[PDB]
């Protein structure tokens, strides 16, 4: 079986806080 | 118009202030 | 040099001797070619070129250690020796010589405990921190005699010349 | 023990943190 | 530019002849290379 | 772990990061697992007190240029001094 | 410019303190030399 992971599975890659930014 | 214009523009490093 | 490399006795490495050589036409070729030296490692100069340099001062720092520790007589080494016992400057210019001494050589004592690493070319005498050398006629543990021949390049009227006619 | 298994690859992502420090979007 | 001729850039001496008179080939090459890197960079900065 | 002191330029060192600066009472909101804070140019901006779950702004303790205002020596030997971008206290 | 502070330029780390605190001065000096060359070149690029 096969389904589609649309925009799932993003996780906080490291401990660092950031705000209003793009990384 | 100068007000429109001024609105519409938006480690060892230091920035110096302009003389004028 | 015959009064140094064939010395009747070498000091202990903590009380390392320092004989000052000055106003001598020092021929180093004999030292370099002679096959009595296990290591003859010049550092700031190349050994074959010594015959052509004038030095203000030469300093023969003489002592004895186990050759498994001789590798520590080099600028920037880690060891109870190079740290607590006898330190060569990070910019040492000179030559280090070591040879075997079983043929002759517990008179040889060495510090192990000290509040800090000693400054290069400092000498320390104090007291239980020290411990002896197990040097026997029947033993890397074997003794080796070490001569540290340091040069002074500080341009003054040069005093030790070479056999350069 | 209806579960999903997807695999991870070494990719580059561009992550958008809002004011409070949350990843509210990605590319 | 001229003063930059007195800098070691990491070598044992800013003077090229000293390195030549005090070292054999395989090591003088290393020191002289450090000098060459530094002095080349000084020329490039001057020219720019 | 020594005590933590604030509003003075200090040599701070948290769990694995060293630095120098002024530690002040932050108001950013860290995620309950978040430790550090980076700036736009990937530079540290806040920290989490490893012994107290509170957040500290970090600021580079002041530096600047020192400029010497002078009339020509052959007019006087008197000089004024400008400390750029610092506050007249830290001097 | 600021981002260039986050590069090794071949050293073992871009953090000067960590290079210092992990290695013995003979080797820390080489790693730091690599860092200094890289950062100095970043400045020259910026200024040009």
């Amino acid at each position: 079986a096969y389904t589609n992971s649309f925009t799932r599975g993003v996780y906080y890659p490291d401990k660092v806080f950031r705000s209003s930014v793009l990384h | 118009i100068e007000d429109l214009l001024f609105n519409k523009v938006t480690n060892g490093l230091t920035v110096l202030p302009p003389l004028l | 040099f015959g009064e140094v490399f064939n010395a009747t006795r070498f000091a202990s490495v903590y009380a390392w001797n320092r004989k000052r050589i000055s106003n001598c036409v020092a021929d180093y070729s004999v030292l370099y070619n002679s096959a009595s030296f296990s290591t003859f490692k010049c550092y700031g100069v190349s050994p074959t070129k010594l015959n052509d340099l004038c030095f203000t001062n030469v300093y023969a720092d003489s002592f004895v250690i186990r050759g498994d520790e001789v590798r520590q007589i080099a600028p920037g080494q880690t060891g109870k020796i190079a740290d607590y016992n006898y330190k060569l400057p990070d910019d040492f210019t000179g030559c280090v010589i070591a040879w075997n001494s079983n043929n002759l050589d517990y008179n040889y004592l060495y510090r192990l405990f000290r509040k800090s690493n000693l400054k290069p070319f400092e000498r320390d005498i104090s007291t239980f921190p020290l411990q002896s050398y197990g040097f026997q006629p029947t033993n890397g543990y074997q003794p080796y005699r070490v001569v540290v021949l340091s040069f002074e390049l500080l341009h003054a009227p040069a005093t030790v010349c070479g056999p350069k006619k | 023990l209806a579960y999903y298994v997807g695999y991870l690859q070494p990719r580059t992502f561009l992550l958008k943190y809002n004011e409070n420090g949350t990843i509210t979007d990605a590319v | 530019l001229v003063k930059q001729l007195s800098s070691n850039f990491g070598a044992i001496s800013s003077v090229l002849n000293d390195i030549l008179s005090r070292l054999d080939k395989p090591e003088a090459e290393v020191q002289i290379d450090r000098l060459i890197t530094g002095r080349l960079q000084s020329l490039q900065t001057y020219v720019t | 772990s020594t005590n933590l002191v604030k509003n003075k330029c200090v040599n701070f060192n948290f769990n694995g990061l060293t630095g120098t600066g002024v530690l002040t009472e932050s108001n950013k909101k860290f995620l309950p697992f978040q430790q550090f804070g980076r700036d736009i140019a990937d530079t540290t901006d806040a920290v989490r007190d490893p012994q107290t779950l509170e957040i500290l702004d970090i600021t580079p303790c002041s530096f600047g240029g020192v400029s010497v205002i002078t009339p020509g020596t052959n007019t006087s030997n008197q000089v004024a001094v400008l400390y750029q971008n610092v506050n007249c206290t830290e001097v």
